[PDB]
Protein backbone atom coordinates (compact mmCIF):
# COMPACT_ATOMS: atom_id res chain seq x y z
CA UNK A 1 0.00 0.00 0.00
CA UNK A 2 0.79 3.83 -0.50
CA UNK A 3 1.61 6.33 2.19
CA UNK A 4 2.05 9.84 3.05
CA UNK A 5 5.40 11.42 1.71
CA UNK A 6 5.01 14.43 4.29
CA UNK A 7 3.70 14.87 7.41
CA UNK A 8 -0.27 16.20 7.51
CA UNK A 9 -0.47 19.25 10.40
CA UNK A 10 -2.16 22.31 11.71
CA UNK A 11 -0.82 25.80 12.54
CA UNK A 12 -0.89 26.38 16.31
CA UNK A 13 -0.96 29.45 18.28
CA UNK A 14 3.02 30.90 18.17
CA UNK A 15 3.48 30.10 14.38
CA UNK A 16 4.18 26.77 15.02
CA UNK A 17 2.82 23.46 13.10
CA UNK A 18 1.57 20.17 15.22
CA UNK A 19 1.80 17.37 13.42
CA UNK A 20 -1.93 15.33 13.23
CA UNK A 21 -0.56 11.96 10.67
CA UNK A 22 3.31 11.56 10.27
CA UNK A 23 4.91 11.51 6.90
CA UNK A 24 4.98 7.23 5.92
CA UNK A 25 2.01 6.86 7.65
CA UNK A 26 0.15 4.02 5.15
CA UNK A 27 -3.57 4.92 3.58
CA UNK A 28 -6.38 5.12 4.21
CA UNK A 29 -5.60 6.61 7.67
CA UNK A 30 -7.38 9.26 10.06
CA UNK A 31 -5.84 10.27 13.31
CA UNK A 32 -7.03 13.19 15.67
CA UNK A 33 -5.54 15.69 18.18
CA UNK A 34 -7.45 18.32 20.69
CA UNK A 35 -6.81 21.48 21.24
CA UNK A 36 -8.59 24.93 23.09
CA UNK A 37 -9.37 28.50 22.88
CA UNK A 38 -6.96 31.46 23.86
CA UNK A 39 -9.09 34.12 24.92
CA UNK A 40 -12.12 34.41 26.97
CA UNK A 41 -15.63 34.25 24.80
CA UNK A 42 -13.34 33.43 21.35
CA UNK A 43 -16.36 31.45 19.36
CA UNK A 44 -14.06 30.93 16.15
CA UNK A 45 -10.82 29.22 15.47
CA UNK A 46 -8.80 28.98 12.74
CA UNK A 47 -7.96 25.73 10.73
CA UNK A 48 -4.76 26.25 8.71
CA UNK A 49 -3.87 22.64 6.87
CA UNK A 50 0.10 22.11 6.31
CA UNK A 51 2.57 19.72 5.12
CA UNK A 52 5.88 19.41 5.60
CA UNK A 53 8.24 18.20 8.33
CA UNK A 54 9.42 21.36 10.13
CA UNK A 55 8.40 23.23 13.29
CA UNK A 56 7.44 26.74 11.52
CA UNK A 57 4.96 27.72 9.35
CA UNK A 58 6.89 29.37 7.21
CA UNK A 59 8.93 26.46 6.79
CA UNK A 60 6.07 23.99 5.83
CA UNK A 61 3.59 23.87 2.92
CA UNK A 62 0.33 25.69 3.26
CA UNK A 63 -2.75 23.41 1.70
CA UNK A 64 -5.90 25.06 3.33
CA UNK A 65 -7.55 27.15 5.70
CA UNK A 66 -11.34 27.12 7.02
CA UNK A 67 -12.91 28.62 10.14
CA UNK A 68 -15.05 27.05 13.01
CA UNK A 69 -17.55 28.89 14.29
CA UNK A 70 -20.30 28.99 16.42
CA UNK A 71 -17.93 27.87 19.58
CA UNK A 72 -19.61 28.51 22.66
CA UNK A 73 -18.22 31.73 24.54
CA UNK A 74 -16.51 30.01 27.24
CA UNK A 75 -12.96 31.72 29.47
CA UNK A 76 -10.04 31.19 27.61
CA UNK A 77 -8.84 27.44 27.65
CA UNK A 78 -12.70 25.86 28.60
CA UNK A 79 -13.88 24.79 24.78
CA UNK A 80 -12.88 22.10 24.18
CA UNK A 81 -12.41 21.33 20.02
CA UNK A 82 -11.35 17.99 18.50
CA UNK A 83 -9.63 18.15 14.87
CA UNK A 84 -9.53 14.89 12.85
CA UNK A 85 -7.82 14.46 9.33
CA UNK A 86 -8.44 11.77 7.25
CA UNK A 87 -6.54 10.73 3.76
CA UNK A 88 -8.93 8.42 1.95
CA UNK A 89 -7.07 5.21 -0.27
CA UNK A 90 -7.48 7.54 -3.60
CA UNK A 91 -5.44 10.44 -1.90
CA UNK A 92 -8.28 12.47 -0.60
CA UNK A 93 -7.67 14.87 2.13
CA UNK A 94 -10.79 15.66 5.02
CA UNK A 95 -10.42 17.72 7.70
CA UNK A 96 -13.08 18.16 10.53
CA UNK A 97 -12.97 20.58 13.59
CA UNK A 98 -15.52 19.65 16.43
CA UNK A 99 -16.42 21.43 19.76
CA UNK A 100 -17.65 19.01 22.41
CA UNK A 101 -20.46 20.26 24.34
CA UNK A 102 -22.43 21.44 21.20
CA UNK A 103 -21.32 19.29 18.85
CA UNK A 104 -21.13 22.27 16.40
CA UNK A 105 -18.51 21.22 13.17
CA UNK A 106 -17.13 22.48 10.10
CA UNK A 107 -15.16 21.16 7.58
CA UNK A 108 -13.24 20.71 3.99
CA UNK A 109 -12.42 18.50 1.58
CA UNK A 110 -9.19 19.04 -0.40
CA UNK A 111 -8.93 17.43 -3.74
CA UNK A 112 -5.12 16.07 -4.59
CA UNK A 113 -3.65 18.72 -6.92
CA UNK A 114 -0.89 19.70 -8.45
CA UNK A 115 2.42 17.20 -6.58
CA UNK A 116 5.80 17.81 -5.08
CA UNK A 117 8.44 16.54 -7.21
CA UNK A 118 10.21 13.63 -5.47
CA UNK A 119 13.18 16.04 -5.19
CA UNK A 120 11.35 19.20 -3.18
CA UNK A 121 10.19 16.41 -1.25
CA UNK A 122 13.47 14.73 -1.09
CA UNK A 123 15.15 17.91 -0.06
CA UNK A 124 12.45 18.97 2.61
CA UNK A 125 13.02 15.74 4.49
CA UNK A 126 16.77 16.30 4.61
CA UNK A 127 16.25 20.15 5.54
CA UNK A 128 14.06 18.90 8.59
CA UNK A 129 17.39 17.20 10.38
CA UNK A 130 19.61 19.62 8.83
CA UNK A 131 18.19 22.68 10.33
CA UNK A 132 17.04 20.51 13.56
CA UNK A 133 18.60 21.92 16.21
CA UNK A 134 17.52 25.69 14.81
CA UNK A 135 13.97 24.06 14.85
CA UNK A 136 13.78 23.46 18.45
CA UNK A 137 15.34 26.70 19.48
CA UNK A 138 13.26 28.25 17.53
CA UNK A 139 9.78 26.74 18.90
CA UNK A 140 11.03 27.49 22.50
CA UNK A 141 11.52 30.78 21.51
CA UNK A 142 7.65 30.78 20.10
CA UNK A 143 6.52 28.22 22.90
CA UNK A 144 7.84 31.37 25.41
CA UNK A 145 6.29 34.10 23.72
CA UNK A 146 2.51 32.18 23.33
CA UNK A 147 3.40 31.62 27.58
CA UNK A 148 3.56 35.87 27.58
CA UNK A 149 0.43 36.37 25.80
CA UNK A 150 -1.04 33.60 27.44
CA UNK A 151 -0.39 35.62 31.18
CA UNK A 152 -1.19 39.40 29.06
CA UNK A 153 -4.56 37.82 28.25
CA UNK A 154 -5.21 36.80 31.80
CA UNK A 155 -4.40 40.00 33.61
CA UNK A 156 -5.95 42.10 30.90
CA UNK A 157 -9.64 39.79 31.52
CA UNK A 158 -8.84 40.11 35.47
CA UNK A 159 -7.98 43.84 35.25
CA UNK A 160 -11.51 44.00 33.21
CA UNK A 161 -13.09 42.65 36.00
CA UNK A 162 -11.42 43.46 39.19
CA UNK A 163 -9.54 47.30 38.20
CA UNK A 164 -11.76 48.82 41.58
CA UNK A 165 -8.93 46.23 43.87
CA UNK A 166 -6.12 48.34 42.53
CA UNK A 167 -4.99 51.79 43.54
CA UNK A 168 -3.79 53.99 40.82
CA UNK A 169 -0.32 53.45 41.95
CA UNK A 170 -0.60 49.96 42.42
CA UNK A 171 -1.92 50.15 38.97
CA UNK A 172 0.74 51.43 37.54
CA UNK A 173 3.30 49.29 39.24
CA UNK A 174 1.43 46.24 37.31
CA UNK A 175 0.94 48.17 34.33
CA UNK A 176 4.54 48.85 33.68
CA UNK A 177 5.41 45.08 34.35
CA UNK A 178 2.70 44.68 31.64
CA UNK A 179 4.02 46.63 28.88
CA UNK A 180 7.67 45.44 29.85
CA UNK A 181 7.08 41.79 29.05
CA UNK A 182 4.88 42.79 25.97
CA UNK A 183 8.15 44.75 24.71
CA UNK A 184 10.88 41.80 25.23
CA UNK A 185 8.20 39.60 23.90
CA UNK A 186 9.41 41.37 20.79
CA UNK A 187 12.39 40.13 20.81
CA UNK A 188 14.12 37.15 20.31
CA UNK A 189 15.59 36.53 23.62
CA UNK A 190 14.38 33.48 25.70
CA UNK A 191 15.47 33.98 28.81
CA UNK A 192 14.28 37.84 28.70
CA UNK A 193 10.98 36.86 27.94
CA UNK A 194 10.70 34.23 31.13
CA UNK A 195 12.47 36.84 33.76
CA UNK A 196 9.47 39.52 32.57
CA UNK A 197 6.72 36.81 32.69
CA UNK A 198 8.40 36.31 36.39
CA UNK A 199 8.18 40.19 37.07
CA UNK A 200 4.61 40.12 35.90
CA UNK A 201 3.89 37.31 38.40
CA UNK A 202 5.66 38.66 41.38
CA UNK A 203 4.06 41.87 40.54
CA UNK A 204 0.57 40.47 40.65
CA UNK A 205 0.53 38.07 43.19
CA UNK A 206 -1.69 40.38 46.00
CA UNK A 207 -3.98 41.88 43.07
CA UNK A 208 -4.81 37.85 42.69
CA UNK A 209 -4.73 37.19 46.30
CA UNK A 210 -7.70 40.23 46.92
CA UNK A 211 -9.39 38.52 44.25
CA UNK A 212 -9.63 35.21 45.65
CA UNK A 213 -10.10 37.26 49.14
CA UNK A 214 -12.55 38.61 47.85
CA UNK A 215 -14.71 35.11 45.99
CA UNK A 216 -14.17 33.49 49.29
CA UNK A 217 -15.35 36.48 51.85
CA UNK A 218 -18.59 36.32 49.66
CA UNK A 219 -19.43 32.88 49.21
CA UNK A 220 -18.49 32.19 53.13
CA UNK A 221 -19.65 35.43 54.99
CA UNK A 222 -22.16 36.56 52.25
CA UNK A 223 -22.02 39.66 50.23
CA UNK A 224 -23.44 43.18 50.93
CA UNK A 225 -25.18 44.91 48.24
CA UNK A 226 -22.74 48.28 49.31
CA UNK A 227 -19.38 46.39 46.93
CA UNK B 1 -9.13 34.21 13.66
CA UNK B 2 -6.86 32.40 16.37
CA UNK B 3 -5.29 29.66 15.43
CA UNK B 4 -5.88 26.36 18.50
CA UNK B 5 -3.55 25.94 21.56
CA UNK B 6 -2.75 22.66 22.12
CA UNK B 7 -5.10 21.47 25.61
CA UNK B 8 -2.69 19.40 27.25
CA UNK B 9 1.13 18.52 27.16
Amino acid sequence: MDVIPLSLGLETMGGLVEKVIPRNTTIPVARAQDFTTFKDGQTAMSIHVMQGERELVQDCRSLARFALRGIPALPAGGAHIRVTFQVDADGLLSVTAMEKSTGVEASIQVKPSYGLTDSEIASMIKDSMSYAEQDVKARMLAEQKVEAARVLESLHGALAADAALLSAAERQVIDDAAAHLSEVAQGDDVDAIEQAIKNVDKQTQDFAARRMDQSVRRALKGHSVDE
Amino acid sequence: ELPPVKIHC
